[PDB]
């Protein structure tokens, strides 16, 4: 139900942004056309599309990159050993204990800045 | 007693479906050498912020302050790493 | 015991009982936005089509239509090309699994990735908190 | 049978050797049009009269009590004195052994049929606890059951937004050609046709995108083919080993959870000065 | 110092014997 | 027994949970072996 939650809330930012979208074609064809000309948006929306394509093809990019280690040591890795298991299980741990101490370098600061401003 | 790690999964899952700001596409389940790399890949990032002289120490405050140890989950973790289990090499497929 | 238990449980089921029936009644408005989108685009597709009647006139009208279709075509293709990856990815992870799902070690090996991910999240927003740390 | 008076059942409940638990209230109505519960020590103090009492067990009444609220002096007063038999030390350590004090009272065993009348309200107290997990069953049924259904309604509104969106586009793209209609190409509309070409040199690059994923779709099933003829290796890892392993992965999953409560609650915390 | 290098190690056997 | 390279992180996890920190008593202990304290004494016990 939680994983339907966070779809739904998208999909209403999804939704109203398509209305906001339509509001510019309902828009434009209301402007006369000795105004037309002063009504950039149809620009900026064309500009925003292009970005948004912009940046699907990194994200694209990104996971057949990530495919692409996946296949590349899934080709290799012809068993599953406990020493992999061991070395996941420790490396998982140190990264944990690092990222705890990052945070605890962040979680203090955010005091320091609350006890200023409140 | 028989109460296996699908109890414990079923958590792991929501941890990760409520830190996932939902993408347009699925994640993938990665074997064991990308975990492992995974890791490692992160570590060498976290690193570079955190010197490593403070980190077990800093980690130990703020997770202690919800009742966790990190020296008895690493000890653990060295008793686990030396314990000599299961011998490999598996026997030959169906039929030949 | 087993009745304060019970007492619990019921109280956890009657609140997972009201999440439920505010993500139909978001879902259904959801669908009214849908409904009222097209009925503001239906009025604009059919003027729009009685304005598609118009001659072009000169090489600017030609290369502006090809312009303009081409977003047409990478829009077409990009939300192909998210289907595309998403049947890669779910026809890996429903390949990379074993038969038998009461294994121990297929469960450890799925906490390790939720683990990996809990972690890959805690890096990337401890790295958003502390450029607010920054910023203030 | 007071024109003032409504009775109410608020539960009924079988017991032990043919018998039923009921709940009742009385509710009065006074002369102005307000209406109020009758309290039970007061309606208690109806019953208990001879002359209601023998009606009352005409109706086939066995018992009649409240359920009302000891105050701590009822509960003092109550265990004051040991009961008729009991011996003082065993009713003085029954107050130590007593496992929560504000629920729980200690109450007297004596004779083999008092055992066998706990042991019969036993077993009619849990079918009465199995009669609410088989509702909770059903409760959980329609949860897990409409969870789908909205899946299901996700599954196509994301779809129906598709529809929706290459309609504005198409709309929009139309409209734009028609408002420059006449005009020369403009410095906005070659920069964004030269955004254009490239984003469409990138999607048909022989080496990009489209190529990779086709030799992925290659590579996956000449993966699978072979895979599904290698044998299982399967490790008998010990039960106690499992044991420790899990409690481990426990550990830095509820440590995990608190990271993550963390930089919520922060991220939270930070909004509050930014405004 | 010392004696955090002894007191870990106490709670290393408690929580496998308890 | 216990090699210094962990010594004063080592006190400061079993101290600090303790709630003592060991840095600030170290730099007081610091100034405390600087510091250019007095010599002889100005007049106290007075009916001498």
């Amino acid at each position: 139900i939680q994983r339907n939650t966070l779809n739904i809330d998208k999909l209403k930012i999804e939704t109203a942004q398509e209305l906001k979208n339509a509001e510019i074609a309902l828009r434009t064809q209301k402007t006369p056309p000795g105004l037309q000309h002063e009504y950039a948006a149809p620009a900026d929306y064309f500009r925003i599309l292009v970005q948004q394509f912009e940046v699907q093809l990194q994200q694209y990019r990104q996971q057949i990159e990530e495919l692409e280690n996946h296949l590349a040591t899934q080709a290799n890795n012809s068993h599953i050993t406990p020493q992999d298991l061991s070395m996941a299980m420790q490396k998982i741990y140190q990264t944990f204990v690092a990222l705890a101490a990052q945070l605890q370098s962040i979680h203090e600061n955010v005091k320091v800045l609350k006890e200023q401003y409140l | 007693d028989t109460e296996g790690f699908g109890e414990l999964l079923q958590q792991a899952e929501q941890l990760a479906a409520e830190t996932e700001g939902i993408s347009e596409l699925p994640h993938v389940e990665r074997n064991l050498q990308e975990i492992q790399q995974a890791g490692e890949r992160l570590r060498s990032r976290t690193l570079t912020r955190t010197s490593q002289e403070t980190a077990d120490v800093k980690a130990s405050v703020l997770l202690g302050s919800r009742g966790l140890d990190i020296s008895h989950i690493s000890q653990r973790l060295e008793s686990l790493s030396a314990a000599t289990t299961f011998e490999p090499l598996e026997p030959v497929k169906d039929t030949d | 015991e087993n009745g304060e238990k019970i007492t619990s449980l019921h109280r956890e089921v009657e609140k997972v009982k009201l999440d439920q029936k505010r993500l139909d009644q978001e879902l259904d408005f959801i669908l009214s936005q849908q409904k009222e989108l097209e009925d503001l685009l239906s009025p604009l597709e059919e003027l729009v089509k009685e304005q598609s009647g118009t001659i072009y006139l000169q090489h600017a009208d030609e290369e502006r239509e090809k312009t303009y279709k081409l977003a047409e075509n990478i829009d077409a293709q990009l939300k192909r090309m998210a289907q595309d990856l998403k049947d890669i990815i779910e026809h890996l992870n429903t390949s990379g699994a074993p038969a038998d799902t009461s294994d121990p070690l297929q469960q450890i090996c799925k906490i390790l990735n939720a683990h990996m991910d809990s972690l890959q999240w805690i890096d990337q927003n401890s790295a958003l908190l502390q450029r607010k740390v920054e910023e203030v | 049978g007071n024109q003032t008076l409504t009775v109410n059942v608020e539960g009924t409940k079988t017991l032990p050797d043919d018998q039923t638990e009921v709940v009742i209230y009385v509710v009065e109505r006074s002369p102005n049009g307000t209406s109020r519960r009758v309290p039970a020590t007061t309606l208690y103090a109806h019953f208990e009269q001879a002359n209601i009492k023998t009606q009352l067990q005409q109706l086939g009444v066995t018992l009649s009590m409240t359920r009302t609220e000891l105050s701590p002096a009822q509960i003092k007063q109550l265990l004051q004195n040991p009961p008729a038999g009991v011996d003082p030390i065993i009713w003085e350590q029954a107050k130590v052994d007593n496992p929560d004090s504000e629920k729980l009272i200690p109450v007297p065993m004596v004779g083999f049929k008092e055992l066998l009348r706990r042991l019969k309200v036993q077993d009619q107290m849990t079918k009465q606890h199995q009669t609410r997990l088989d509702i909770i069953s059903e409760d959980i049924s329609e949860l897990q059951k409409n969870q789908t259904t909205s899946v299901a309604k996700i599954a196509q509104y994301k779809r129906k937004l598709m529809d929706l969106s290459h309609r504005t586009l198409q709309v929009l793209i139309k409209q734009e050609i028609q408002r420059k209609s006449g005009y020369a190409i403009q410095a906005d509309e070659e920069q964004l046709r030269v955004q254009l070409d490239t984003i469409q040199g990138e999607l048909n690059a022989p080496t990009q995108f489209k190529g990779r994923l086709n030799e992925l779709m290659s590579q996956i099933r000449m993966q699978n083919h072979f895979g599904a003829v290698r044998s299982e290796e399967r490790y008998y890892i010990d039960a106690d080993l499992l044991r420790e392993i899990k409690q481990h992965l426990k550990q830095q999953q509820e440590g995990l959870s608190h990271l993550i409560s963390i930089i919520k609650d922060d991220l939270e915390d930070i909004k509050l000065v930014e405004h």
